[PDB]
């Protein structure tokens, strides 16, 4: 999905992914990133519909004497599938000697960008034939039946012309389609008329 | 089954000036990336011609390592197509890489 | 907990035209649409499980690249299923059950019992619970735990499947008259399963285990429930004007 | 006349884009040739017919 058109859209269903990294491990919340992060701690899947948000959480995450608040994997068997979270706490060999697989961060407010801690949030978008719950702040107008005109819908765009339908849709269907795959029907969101 | 020899070479003292950049003949051995995470925080991972992804999946008849030190806003230098101090008078990758 | 001593009565069935559901959640009428995909063959030997008063058969499954399970019942006996790999407390489980009232979802650190099971309403699944990441109703459906007489009148068929840490949960319910003493079989036709749940577990499932309810006394009920595993195949589905 | 090669002073007090970065660009060949680097994947048995 483009940014620029986030404010035209509207989403049937939205989650929010929060966590902190280290300034330099923003770049692998992304599909298609290998790394420590990447592979044993979060993964985004390759056909990911969504956006990633991140900034610097100095002010907040890191202190003079250290915060030692903020943990990552080093180390997991095998890696990590899409949205897979592994919360287990288990120890892995190196040599001789076992080691914690979670390794914790050291953020100090005297640090370079790159060891700052940066809060990062992942906002998966899911956008189906059903009731929209999360849309942009766009301004509805009046229905215009009867003429060609522009329509959005729910963040569904065309042109064509409105009639009153006598088509009868299934509870949380929102929009009609024929064979084609051309529209040929929408349920109005604010009269529920189809 | 013997580790390819990354650590000592990503831990020498000291590494090449990028005009002088030195190139090493890799073979033999088993690239297992994720075993330098512990002592290694890449800043920069990029593949091209190849995914990263696949690269624990394939092999390879001939590997060379090419290392130097740049300053941190250089390295966007170290790829394809880019023009620059570096890209253009110490170190040039090509488009086909 | 719940000791129980029960032996385990299982036969082998065949899947006939059982666990086709929607493929995609994309609208699709009037046209045969080819889909590569986890289903379940076609005439495959799936798992018949039945208990009586002196029958448990509960058994620890493999989930594989998915799961379809039936239960053909008359007394809401199956009150849901535990996903996850170890099953116990080294790691996170997604329990799925209803309580009596609701369909509830946790996704906890449980220490479950070696039974896990529900004495006449009276829950004893898990000794403990830490680490949840997820606890919500799913759904509002009474489920009665009461014994009722008589032949079994329904088939509830589920199918189970993990995509981008989501498990999804398709579902359908028909009307399907089987005698105590009749052969163990499956209905015959095509009953689409639509997709009903998808519960963001992020968790690894490599085994899941089915919850049942016991008498007040801790005895068996009259019950059966059917498991087969989805297998990598190309299907042709039937769609109407409708969609269906 | 000024020379072409100039000294990167490296403070440990800079910024992170005035640190010393080490690169290393690890070139791939794939030829119809005999393997030398291979990725840590285990083999399994030969399954002929
Ligand atoms: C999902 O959970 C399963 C169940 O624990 C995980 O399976 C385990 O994976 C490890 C690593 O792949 C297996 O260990 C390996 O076994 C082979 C064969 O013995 C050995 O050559 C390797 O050196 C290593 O020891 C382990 O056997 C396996 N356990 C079981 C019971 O399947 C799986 O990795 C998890 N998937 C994730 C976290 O993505
Ligand atoms: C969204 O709100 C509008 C009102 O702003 C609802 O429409 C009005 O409903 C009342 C009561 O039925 C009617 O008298 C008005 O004529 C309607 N239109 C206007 C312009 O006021 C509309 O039903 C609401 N939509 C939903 C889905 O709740
Ligand atoms: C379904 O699979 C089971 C095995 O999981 C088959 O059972 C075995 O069949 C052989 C051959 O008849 C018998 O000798 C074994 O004693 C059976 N084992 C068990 C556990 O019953 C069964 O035949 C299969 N059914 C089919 C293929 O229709
Ligand atoms: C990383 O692990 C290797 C192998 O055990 C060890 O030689 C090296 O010193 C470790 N590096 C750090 C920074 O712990
Ligand atoms: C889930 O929430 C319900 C309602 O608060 C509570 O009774 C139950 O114990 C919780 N389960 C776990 C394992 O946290």
């Amino acid at each position: 999905v483009s940014s620029t058109k986030l404010n035209d859209l509207c989403f049937t269903n939205v989650y929010a992914d929060s966590f902190v990294v280290r300034g330099d491990e923003v770049r692998q919340i992304a599909p298609g990133q290998t790394g420590v992060i990447a592979d044993y701690n979060y993964k985004l899947p390759d056909d990911f519909t969504g956006c990633v948000l991140a900034w610097n959480s100095r002010n907040q995450d890191a202190s003079t004497s250290g915060n030692f608040n903020y943990y990552y994997r080093i180390w997991r068997s095998e890696k990590l599938r899409p949205f897979e979270r592994d919360i287990a706490h288990y120890d892995y060999q190196v040599g001789t000697q076992f080691k914690s697989s979670l390794k914790n961060y050291g953020f100090y407010s005297s640090a370079g960008d790159s060891h700052q801690p940066y809060r990062v949030v992942v906002l998966s978008f899911e956008l189906l034939n059903a009731p929209a719950t999360v849309c942009g702040p766009k301004q509805s107008t009046e229905l215009i039946k009867n003429k060609c005109v522009n329509f959005n819908f729910n963040g569904l765009t065309g042109t064509g012309v409105l009639t009153d339908s006598n088509k009868k849709f299934q509870s949380f269907q929102q929009f009609g389609r024929d064979v084609s795959d051309f529209t040929d029907s929408v349920k109005d969101p604010k009269t529920l008329e189809v | 089954t013997n580790l390819c020899p990354f650590s000592e070479v990503f831990n020498a003292t000291t590494f090449a000036s990028v005009y002088a950049w030195n190139r090493k003949r890799i073979s033999n051995c088993v690239a297992d990336y994720s075993v330098l995470y512990n002592s290694t925080s890449f800043s920069t991972f990029q593949c091209y011609g190849v995914s990263s992804t696949k690269l624990n999946d394939l092999c390879f008849t001939n590997v060379y390592a090419d290392s130097f030190v740049v300053r941190g806003d250089e390295v966007r230098q170290i790829a394809p197509g880019q023009t620059g101090v570096i890209a253009d008078y110490n170190y040039k990758l090509p488009d086909d890489f | 907990c719940v000791n129980i001593t029960y032996g385990s009565h299982h036969l082998y069935v065949s899947s006939r035209t059982r666990g086709v559901y929607y493929p995609d959640d994309a609208f699709r009428s009037s046209t045969n649409v080819l889909h590569e995909g986890f289903f379940l063959p076609f005439d495959s030997n799936v798992t018949w499980y039945s208990f009586w008063n002196q029958k448990y058969s509960v058994a620890t499954s493999p989930f594989g690249d998915g799961v379809y399970f039936s239960t053909i019942d008359k007394s809401n006996v199956v009150r849901g299923w535990v996903f996850g790999t170890t099953l116990d407390n080294d790691t996170q489980s997604v329990l799925l059950y209803n309580d009596g009232t609701h369909v509830r979802v946790e996704v906890c650190t449980f220490h479950f019992c070696p039974t896990p099971v529900f004495s006449a309403s009276s829950p004893h699944l898990y000794s403990s619970a830490f680490n949840c990441t997820l606890n919500y109703t799913l759904a509002s459906v009474r489920a009665d735990f009461t014994e009722v007489d008589g032949s079994f009148k329904t088939i509830r068929e589920f199918v189970f499947k993990l995509q981008d840490g989501s498990l999804n949960v398709y579902y359908a319910s028909t009307s399907y008259v089987l005698a105590i003493g009749a052969t163990s079989q499956l209905p015959s036709g095509v009953t689409p399963l639509v997709p009903l749940w998808k519960i963001p577990i992020g968790l690894n499932i490599t085994n899941f285990k089915t919850l049942v309810y016991l008498r007040s006394d801790n005895t068996p009920l009259q019950a059966a429930y059917v498991v087969g595993h989805l297998k990598r195949r190309t299907m042709m589905f039937k769609y109407d004007e409708n969609g269906t």
